[PDB]
RNA sequence: GGUUGCUCGACUGUGAGCGGACCUACCCACUGUGGAAACACCACAGGAACUUCCAACCUUCGGGUGGCGAGGUAGGGCAGAAGAGUGACC
């Protein structure tokens, strides 16, 4: 049978300098054969603890493993903002090896309202018959935000796609990019395109907008 | 130090097809260490795949690849391979190579990792991105960027001004168009005054299609 | 013929609590640690404990020394000896 590594929580928001505890509970005895890894977006994982308590070479003292039978805990005494990452427990006591499902850690800062822009579709695109309207929400926190496209004061539904940046670890903030997309035809039926942001840092829902054809 | 691991052989592959990921070791010899492949489907977690043990060549496999994958090492080439046959959609992942550390130093941890090669198992054919420019507003800072639209497969890369302009840049993660393709957009904020005099070119590279685009981003023409 | 000593000896034995520790070579194993080493390979330490034993050595004859994988094969050690001699004695 396979040893299961069942690691909780799935995700963790914490203030700078808090204590954070991640725990992993091996479905069988895995002796002390448990290693903890930090992985930041786009990077390979880096080793932190290896014998369930042994701080690898160069990992800062604010990390430490601790075993209690089949229960393994990685412990940050006081978060730094760099400590944004997804942490995985691994058992290498038996084959096949096994990883935790991972825990995502977020920085926590003061609120930052989003700087808001709106982009009307390029000319090269409108020749190719496509028409994307882009709305940016820059350098804000917490990631909680609501964007709403209104075309000619009509709220849109289902033709917008957004994506969010990870937390800029120095900044501790987020950026968002909502993209309404329309055929050239649907775009040429309206004048006013508008992006309605609702955020905790804004006391009133900011709207950036443009009219079709204003130079 | 010099301890380095460099994967390759990853890419787009039709369902059912084959691939042979490699891993060059640099700052150590692999004959004295255990070598492991770990994979990660997009936005999912780490998943152990295989490993080969020093001095014996003994091979161990994740159950989900047992009999479709084969891990093996060439000592002369200081290289480790992974033949993957009969690939399916769910093998789609970054495939990482890993050195199991020297026991006296790091237990059974994995103390050095490659940057991972990306394997993309679908049948839908490659296509390069049309790159369109996000002109800044005509009105003390405003923001400008590039809209990289309808490409496949991941990844693209956006730099600005041949990588000279690195500050303030947000290149958003691709989202999947219902069209099946990838779109994403990169932006950067600049103080307003540089507009007239500062050339703003984003460099968009999409290696799968052999597509490099450079798009100059100038202000509103009127 | 008896009694036995003496020498050759077929063969068998090496006996486990109310009671088994002989040696050597190879093989086959088990456990730990170490070898850049999760299995494989190698080296090395070690076979629950309390006992029991001296096939081994030394002895001032009081005692001491050294010694355990109930594995396989085998060459011997030590114990009986079927039998062959062969004496003293009746």
């Amino acid at each position: 049978s396979d040893i299961q590594m069942t690691q909780s929580p799935s995700s963790l928001s914490a203030s700078v300098g808090d204590r954070v505890t991640i725990t992993c509970r091996a479905s069988q005895s895995v002796s002390s054969a448990v290693a903890w890894y930090q992985q930041k977006p786009g990077k390979a994982p880096k080793l932190l603890i290896y014998s369930a308590s042994s701080l690898y070479s160069g990992v800062p003292s604010r990390f430490s493993g601790s075993r209690s039978g089949t229960d393994f805990t990685l412990t940050i005494s006081s978060l730094q903002p760099e400590d944004f990452a997804t942490y995985y427990c691994q058992q290498s006591y038996s084959f096949p090896s096994t990883f935790g499902q991972g825990t995502k850690v977020e920085i926590k800062r003061t609120v930052a309202a989003p700087s808001v822009f709106i982009f009307p579709p390029s000319d090269e695109q409108l020749k190719s018959g496509t028409a994307s309207v882009v709305c940016l929400l820059n350098n804000f926190y917490p990631r909680e935000a609501k964007v709403q496209w209104k075309v000619d004061n009509a709220l849109q539904s289902g033709n917008s796609q957004e994506s969010v940046t990870e937390q800029d670890s120095k900044d501790s903030t987020y950026s968002l990019s909502s993209t309404l997309t329309l055929s050239k035809a649907d775009y040429e039926k309206h004048k006013v395109y508008a992006c309605e942001v609702t955020h905790q840092g804004l006391s009133s829902p900011v709207t950036k907008s443009f009219n079709r054809g204003e130079c | 130090s010099e301890v380095q691991l460099v994967e390759s052989g990853g890419g787009l592959v039709q369902p059912g097809g084959s691939l042979r990921l490699s891993c060059a070791a640099s700052g150590f010899y692999i004959s004295y260490s255990s070598i492991h492949w770990v994979r990660q489907a997009p936005g999912k977690g780490l998943e152990w795949v295989a490993s080969i043990s020093p001095y014996s060549g003994s091979t161990y496999y994740a159950d989900s690849v047992k009999g479709r994958f084969t891990i093996s090492a060439d000592t002369s080439k200081n290289t480790a391979y992974l033949q993957m046959n009969s690939l399916r959609a769910e093998d789609t992942a970054v495939y990482y190579c890993a050195r199991q550390g020297y026991r006296r130093r790091s237990g059974r941890g994995f103390d050095y990792w490659g940057q991972g090669t990306l394997v993309t198992v679908s049948s839908a054919s490659t296509k390069g991105p049309s790159v369109f420019p996000l002109a800044p507003s005509s009105k003390g800072t405003a923001a400008l960027g590039c809209l990289v639209k309808d490409y496949f497969p991941e990844p693209v890369t956006v730099s600005w001004n041949s990588g000279a302009l690195t500050s303030g840049v947000h290149t958003f993660p691709a989202v999947l168009q219902s069209s099946g393709l990838y779109s994403l957009s990169s932006v950067v904020t600049v103080p307003s005054s540089s507009l007239g005099t500062q050339t703003y070119i984003c460099n968009v590279n999409h290696k799968p299609s052999n597509t490099k685009v450079d798009k100059k981003v100038e202000p509103k023409s009127c």
